[PDB]
């Protein structure tokens, strides 16, 4: 609503940058953690057989 | 692939509007170029 | 006006409580600058402040 | 309302130079697109130069630069001329006319000379 597109686009690219590195951040925690409760599900389910 | 020469007679002062990303009102109301353009701007004295 | 404030001293009006039409302003041929910084000078008339 | 009025009429023998007035009354002077004009007995008008007292700067016409002179005192809100090298066929009726003006005032947008002088 402030700036016209041609600074517009440097401004968004930056928050583009940051949410982008934000959210690629989010995911590989989310398969890291992933990761462990896959590993935990195995031990639930083996213990459950 | 093809080349395209736009040619015209400005103000002095007005010559650094014609590039990218610029304003005034020869670069809003009269010869707008875009922001992704590939070319040359050539400007030379005419006064004579 | 015609009492424009020296640099070392210069002058500070502040303009509050108003509707700013900033096409007269914009869309004078008068000035020779009109560089705008953080916002654009073609949007301005859509802004408050 | 507003109007122009200059100095009377004078007879200078020829190779002398002539200084005519233009006082302004009523209205927002040095905004006014002040012109100078005149007619030959018998012939059309002609022009030889015009000033805007805000600008400061005066025009002239080819066939008369370098010979005449034009200022705009803002003090008084009048316009002088000075006209030298006077010859047999530079005698003539001498007019001061305006222009009103709207607009940004540096870019040529302007009424017509609703307003002349009574001669000179």
């Amino acid at each position: 609503s402030r700036l016209d597109p041609p600074e517009a686009e440097v401004q968004i690219d930056r928050l583009i940058t940051g949410r982008l590195q934000s959210l690629q951040t989010y995911v590989t925690q989310q398969l890291i953690r992933a990761a462990e409760i896959r590993a935990s599900a195995n031990l639930a389910a083996t213990k459950m057989s | 692939t093809n080349v395209y020469a736009d040619s015209f007679v400005i103000r002095g002062d007005e010559v650094r509007q014609i590039a990218p990303g610029q304003t005034g009102k020869i670069a809003d109301y009269n010869y707008k170029l875009p922001d992704d353009f590939t070319g040359c701007v050539i400007a030379w004295n005419s006064n004579n | 006006a015609t009492r424009f404030a020296s640099v070392y001293a210069w002058n500070r009006k502040r303009i509050s409580n108003c509707v700013a039409d900033y096409s007269v302003l914009y869309n004078s041929a008068s000035f020779s600058t009109f560089k705008c910084y953080g916002v654009s000078p073609t949007k301005l008339n859509d802004l408050c402040f | 309302q507003v109007q122009l009025v200059q100095s009377g009429a004078e007879v200078k023998k020829p190779g002398s130079s002539v200084k005519v007035s233009c006082k302004a009354s009523g209205g927002t002077f040095s905004s006014y697109a002040i012109s100078w004009v005149r007619q030959a007995p018998g012939q059309g008008l002609e022009w030889m130069g015009g000033i805007i007292p805000i600008f400061g700067t005066a025009n002239y016409a080819q066939k008369f630069q370098g010979r005449v002179t034009i200022t705009a005192d803002e003090s008084t809100s009048t316009a002088y001329m000075e006209l030298s090298s006077l010859r047999s066929e530079d005698t003539a009726v001498y007019y001061c006319a305006r222009r009103e003006a709207y607009g940004p005032r540096d870019y040529y947008y302007y009424y017509g000379m609703d307003v002349w002088g009574q001669g000179t």
